[PDB]
RNA sequence: GAAAUUGUUGAAAGGGAAGGGCAUUUGAUCAGACA
RNA sequence: CGUGGAGGUCAGUGACGAAGCCUAGACCGUAAGGUCGGGUCGAACGGCCUCUAGUGCAGAUCUUGGUGGUAGUAGCAAAUAUUCAAAUGAGAACUUUGAAGACUGAAGUGGGGAAAGGUUCCACGUCAACAGCAGUUGGACGUGGGUUAGUCGAUCCUAAGA
RNA sequence: GUGAACAGCCUCUAGUUGAUAGAAUAAUGUAGAUAAGGGAAGUCGGCAAAAUAGAUCCGUAACUUCGGGAUAAGGAUUGGC
């Protein structure tokens, strides 16, 4: 008959269906525009993310009522450790779209990720690539024209890498193996580089850099079945209200005859794709770095790792990204950050930032220390200890 | 096995409610053959059957 | 094949009965036993000697102690022969306190 | 006897009955059809397992709103269950098949469950009281149970027609013509 | 010892119903008539 | 055209198989229907002229009986609560005994009665049905046993009333 | 026993431990609870909920049929030894 009182109605059509994922490691559906004037480098990078902690830091933004005075901001960590270079893939331009080519594969493979080519490892024969290696045996015929296949035709070459995951507190062995879009140099430079890399290794330093802007593309934590209230943000319905209150009064008028696919309804929260930008980066550390959370200002030998460790991670042994705010995904997750695809401009972007302090107190509880020497000095000699 | 009667007999027998009666577990098959008052009896004077202490409720606390 | 052992274990009841309703805790814990018995004999026959019942159940229903001192037995089975050969029988072992024990032979004789 | 449409040599068969059994008639329909054609030392193993709840049974037409499980794949199903008293009566009646076999003596060796085939013994009524002072019914659906077996045997010979083959003037000129002709 | 309704066996069809009309292909099946 | 009975007739059919029933086999009829073969079956039945009527179903929220899809689905969620082991038994979550954990908490889930029921009491046997899982258990099933008065009641008396 | 108490709660004697069971703990429920800051803005309406409460002492208004209104209102106190 006509609303009553208008309202913007609850949720965004453009992030359906809000389906669980086709796979835990959400997918790029895009890199970085190339500009084959630069040198060859990757143009994202996989990871894992440990865990949150604070930071303090002079704010630069003139004009600002925080000009030139600390503040504090939450930021994440995702653990970094070097991913390793083990297969080239070379595409063509269609008037169907991008079609793959060929594949070319490095002639060691690591069990890390050989063990992602299966599902029972423990009681398979391991034969994957058994074959595929030999073809370098022949003086390497095959593998050079699969190469100079690449190079002749390739609109744009992938470069195919794994994550280090046994170099990672996690548990699963499996690894995970990802297309890394090459963009610097001409085509014949960006297969070069991928040949040149095979069995070889790459750094998060190489690819990103501190005040960077950065995305994050990852798998959104899960939740199973949930009703309209909290799925959609729906307003409970009153206290008087029989068969429950958590729902939708009207599930649509009367014509048309059908529920639409524009109304709130039960079903799976989370566990979905996104893709979230602008996360600039505040740390790029080193794993072989004591110091790792120290500061130009704090001055303190210690490691980003907090008292007692990552809740639910671990400890950080490798390099990382840390970068302001939040991330999709949860702890343990892989978690694949890309290079921006526009050059930001807003000075909110540009500004270079200098990390005064690191939080590494523990978050198993209210941390009141961040070492467990400045621990020492506060509580004295305990009944334990010497 | 059911020594459901000689149970009640029991409790019938030393005065005391079945909640009481102790029927013995290794002498099942000579208990379960007193189906009479003067066979519980012979059973109870002789422990095959016991009385089966009450539950203190002591008045310490009280006192 | 066969093995018939005897071993001293410390069960953690503590974090197996976490969560669990207050009137299926002193329940859960017979069948965790009875789990944690099988876990470790792989045996899937296993008793528990009424005195564990006892121990088990010493404080009511929700009141299982956090850790139980167990001895567990893989014994062979005799008559009308069951489908394994083998079986475990769970004891309460009297140990002023279950806390700081690791699990231990016991040599058979 | 006087069982369904069997088509197997009763020579090397043997079989068993069970009439008016107080199992649920649709559960124990899946999990015969789940037996059927199968080696018979093949399917006793099954059933054991079934019991188990190491493998299930596929249920393919009385199913609505079953549930789900991981054991159905194996037949390519989704919905399978474990339905003990029907798998008991079943493996009763099979181990009579078998001692039936063995009192033939016919090969335990190649027995293959030929036939197996339940149907619906007449109901037996009980009634439930429902609101506001009625009365419903509350049924049984015992089941009539059947089964064969038979010994395996391999091969089959060929022999059957010869095709009477007829054709006209022109046809069986031109053949003339084709040897005439060449080979 | 019918029908509704059911099990098994055999044969066939089945991209949001099924069933029906006129016509023919294909499969299966069968009467008659030749002398 | 078809049905139940009736008069006549064909010296009609039939235990060497009447009637009936089944049958994407055959044939006659525009059709109502009629005829055959085969299978099943078991004691009776049909053609023609004619007589007669309780004589033809898809329906009537028709009558009585039977049967489906619904569906192995709704459900079997009030009354705090169960556990270990032995014994018995083809079979034990559920029977029996032991142990333990609890409950009712004397305004009782204790110990008795009035009305009502009528054998449910008790013993031995025992599970086809019944106790909306089970069952070796039962207020079930089978077979037996059991209710003792000068003093307890009735009986006597009177009440409203009959 | 506590206590004003045949209340509630715990217990002795007696009697039960009967109520299909197993595994998980999604949505939505039914029944039981809690919520920063605000405080009826919600709603036909404070519906529901929350607040109050025992006892000892202090102290209690309009009005009145002089009996009341009145536990008016408003306060303090309370264990153990
Ligand atoms: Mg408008
Ligand atoms: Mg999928
Ligand atoms: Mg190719
Ligand atoms: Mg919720
Ligand atoms: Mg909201
Ligand atoms: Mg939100
Ligand atoms: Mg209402
Ligand atoms: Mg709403
Ligand atoms: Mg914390
Ligand atoms: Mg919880
Ligand atoms: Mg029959
Ligand atoms: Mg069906
Ligand atoms: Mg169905
Ligand atoms: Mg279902
Ligand atoms: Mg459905
Ligand atoms: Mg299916
Ligand atoms: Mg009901
Ligand atoms: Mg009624
Ligand atoms: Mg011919
Ligand atoms: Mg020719
Ligand atoms: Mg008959
Ligand atoms: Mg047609
Ligand atoms: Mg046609
Ligand atoms: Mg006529
Ligand atoms: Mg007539
Ligand atoms: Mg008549
Ligand atoms: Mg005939
Ligand atoms: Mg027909
Ligand atoms: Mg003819
Ligand atoms: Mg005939
Ligand atoms: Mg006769
Ligand atoms: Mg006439
Ligand atoms: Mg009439
Ligand atoms: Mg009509
Ligand atoms: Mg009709
Ligand atoms: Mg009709
Ligand atoms: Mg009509
Ligand atoms: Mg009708
Ligand atoms: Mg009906
Ligand atoms: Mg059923
Ligand atoms: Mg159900
Ligand atoms: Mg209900
Ligand atoms: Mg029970
Ligand atoms: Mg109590
Ligand atoms: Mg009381
Ligand atoms: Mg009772
Ligand atoms: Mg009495
Ligand atoms: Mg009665
Ligand atoms: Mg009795
Ligand atoms: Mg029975
Ligand atoms: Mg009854
Ligand atoms: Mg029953
Ligand atoms: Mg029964
Ligand atoms: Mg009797
Ligand atoms: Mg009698
Ligand atoms: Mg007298
Ligand atoms: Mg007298
Ligand atoms: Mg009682
Ligand atoms: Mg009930
Ligand atoms: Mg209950
Ligand atoms: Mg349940
Ligand atoms: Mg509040
Ligand atoms: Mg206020
Ligand atoms: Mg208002
Ligand atoms: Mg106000
Ligand atoms: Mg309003
Ligand atoms: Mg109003
Ligand atoms: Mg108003
Ligand atoms: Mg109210
Ligand atoms: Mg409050
Ligand atoms: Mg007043
Ligand atoms: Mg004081």
């Amino acid at each position: 008959s006509h609303r009553k009182y208008e309202a913007p109605r609850h949720g965004h059509l453009g992030f359906l269906p809000r389906k669980r994922a086709a796979s835990i490691r959400a997918r790029v559906k895009a890199f970085p525009k190339d500009d084959r004037s630069k040198p060859v480098a990757l143009t994202s990078f996989l990871g894992y993310k440990a865990g949150m902690t604070t930071i303090v830091r002079d704010l630069d933004r003139p004009g600002s009522k925080f000009h030139k005075r600390e503040v504090v901001e939450a930021v994440t960590v995702v653990d970094t450790p070097p991913v390793v270079v083990v297969g080239v893939v070379g595409y063509v331009e269609t008037p169907r779209g991008l079609r793959s080519l060929t594949t070319v594969w490095a002639e060691h493979l690591s069990d890390e990720v050989k063990r992602r080519f299966y599902k029972n490892w423990y009681k398979s024969k391991k034969k994957a690539f058994t074959k595929y290696s030999a073809k370098y045996a022949q003086d390497g015929a095959g593998i050079e024209r699969e190469l100079a296949r690449i190079k002749k035709y390739a609109s744009v070459v992938r470069v195919l890498v794994h994550t280090q995951i046994r170099k990672t507190p996690l548990a699963q062995k499996k690894a995970h193996l990802a297309e890394i879009q090459l963009n610097g140099g001409s085509i014949s430079e960006k297969v070069d580089w991928a040949r040149e890399h095979f069995e070889k290794t790459v750094a998060v330093d190489s690819v990103f850099e501190q005040n960077e802007m950065i995305d994050a593309i990852a798998v959104t934590k899960g939740h199973g079945f949930e009703g309209v209230t909290h799925r959609w943000g729906t307003k409970k319905l009153p206290r008087k209200t029989h068969r429950g209150l958590r729902k939708v009064a009207c599930i649509g008028a009367w014509h048309p005859a059908h529920v639409m696919w524009s109304v709130a309804r039960a079903g799976q929260r989370g566990y979905h794709s996104r893709t979230s930008i602008n996360h600039k980066i505040y740390r790029v550390g080193k794993g072989d770095d004591e110091a790792n959370g120290a500061t130009s200002f704090d001055r303190t030998k210690k490691t980003i790792t907090p008292m007692g460790g990552f809740v639910h991670y671990g400890e950080i042994k490798n390099d990382f990204i840390m970068v302001k705010g939040c991330i999709p995904g949860n702890r343990k997750r892989i978690v694949t950050l890309r290079k921006s695809l526009y050059t930001n401009t807003s000075r909110k972007a540009l500004e270079e930032v200098s990390l005064k302090w690191i939080d590494t107190a523990s978050k198993f509880g209210k941390g009141r220390f961040q070492t467990p020497a400045e621990k020492h000095a506060f509580m004295g000699t305990l009944k334990k200890d010497l | 096995a059911n020594l459901r009667t000689q149970k009640r007999l029991a409790a019938s027998v030393v005065g005391v409610g079945k909640r009481k009666v102790w029927l013995d577990p290794n002498e099942t098959s000579e208990i379960a053959q007193a189906n009479s008052r003067n066979a519980i009896r012979k059973l109870v004077k002789n422990g095959t059957i016991v009385k089966k202490a009450v539950t203190v409720h002591s008045k310490s606390r009280t006192r | 094949l066969k093995d018939v052992v005897t071993r001293e274990y410390t069960i953690n009841l503590h974090k197996r009965l976490h969560g669990v309703s207050f009137k299926k805790r002193a329940p859960r814990a017979v069948k965790e036993i009875k789990k944690f018995a099988k876990l470790h004999m792989g045996t899937d026959d296993v008793r528990l000697a009424p005195e564990l019942n006892q121990a088990i159940w010493k404080r009511g229903v929700k009141g299982v102690e956090y850790r139980l001192r167990l001895r567990i037995s893989r014994k062979r089975n005799e008559e009308e022969d069951a489908k394994n050969p083998l079986f475990s029988y769970v004891e309460p072992v009297l140990v002023a306190s279950a806390k700081g024990l690791q699990t231990v032979v016991v040599e058979e004789d | 006897a006087r069982y369904g449409a069997t088509s197997t040599n009763p020579a090397k068969s043997a079989s068993a009955r069970g009439s008016y059994l107080r199992v649920s008639f649709k559960n124990t329909r899946e999990t015969a059809q789940a037996i059927n054609g199968w080696e018979l030392t093949k399917a006793q193993k099954y059933l054991e397992q079934v019991l188990d709840h190491q493998r299930a049974i596929p249920f393919r037409r009385f199913n609505s709103s079953i549930g789900r499980t991981a054991q159905g794949k194996e037949f390519g199903v989704t919905k399978a269950r474990w339905p003990a008293k029907s798998v008991k009566f079943v493996q009763g009646l099979l181990q009579n098949a078998a001692a039936n076999a063995e009192a033939k003596g016919l090969d335990a060796t190649k027995l293959y469950v030929s036939h197996i085939q339940v149907n619906q013994a007449p109901k037996q009524r009980r009634r439930t009281y429902r609101a506001h002072g009625r009365i419903n019914k509350y049924e049984s659906s015992p089941s009539h149970i059947e089964l064969v077996v038979t010994e395996k045997e391999e091969a089959v010979a060929k022999a059957a027609e010869k095709k009477v083959v007829r054709l006209t003037s022109r046809q069986r000129g031109r053949i003339a013509a084709q040897k005439r002709i060449a080979a």
